[PDB]
């Protein structure tokens, strides 16, 4: 509806090469009144 | 190693677009007519 | 009007006259590329249709 939102969690893990089987919910974080057409996104890792 | 994201629909200054980035001094969030790099990333000097 | 209207016509106030589909609520469109009204493809700054 023209508003962009973020939710997050951080947690400690000990698994070598795959996403850990378990359950935990994410809290909300931000709201951003951008009002723009988004159809794609792109991640910035550092080199 | 993750720092953030682009979001948009043309990414080459034809339509306004969103930049989100957690850089070494602060987070920045900005909505502008950006011309993005062909391969956006944040470069780090790391020498021995 | 008593502030805004210019005797020669205040041509600094414009509205988007054509669009291919209706916009979603609270969407802003800054794309001013030439509206292909006809069945023709159309390119450059101008053309018939
Ligand atoms: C948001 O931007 C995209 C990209 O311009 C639009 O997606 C296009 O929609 C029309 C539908 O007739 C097609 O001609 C294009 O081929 C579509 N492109 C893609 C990449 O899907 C989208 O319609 C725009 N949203 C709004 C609300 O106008
Ligand atoms: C992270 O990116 C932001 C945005 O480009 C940088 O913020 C600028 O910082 C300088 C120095 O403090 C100021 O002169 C500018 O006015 C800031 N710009 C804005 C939009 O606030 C920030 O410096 C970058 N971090 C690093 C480590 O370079």
């Amino acid at each position: 509806d023209g508003y962009f939102k973020i939710y997050s969690k951080h947690t400690p893990i000990n698994l070598v090469r795959d996403l850990p089987q378990g359950f935990s919910a994410l809290e909300p974080l931000v709201d951003l009144p951008i009002g723009i057409n988004i159809t794609r996104f792109q991640t910035l890792l550092a080199l | 190693i993750i720092r953030g994201w682009i979001f948009g629909t043309t990414l080459d200054s034809k339509t306004q677009s969103l930049l989100i980035v957690n850089n070494a001094t602060n987070v920045v969030i900005k909505v502008c007519e950006f011309q993005f790099c062909n391969d956006p990333f944040l470069g780090v000097y790391h020498k021995n | 009007n008593n502030l805004d209207s210019k005797v020669g016509g205040n041509y600094n106030y414009l509205y988007r006259l054509f669009r291919k589909s209706n916009l979603k609520p609270f969407e802003r469109d800054i794309s001013t590329e030439i509206y292909q009204a006809g069945s023709t493809p159309c390119n450059g700054v101008e053309g018939f249709n």
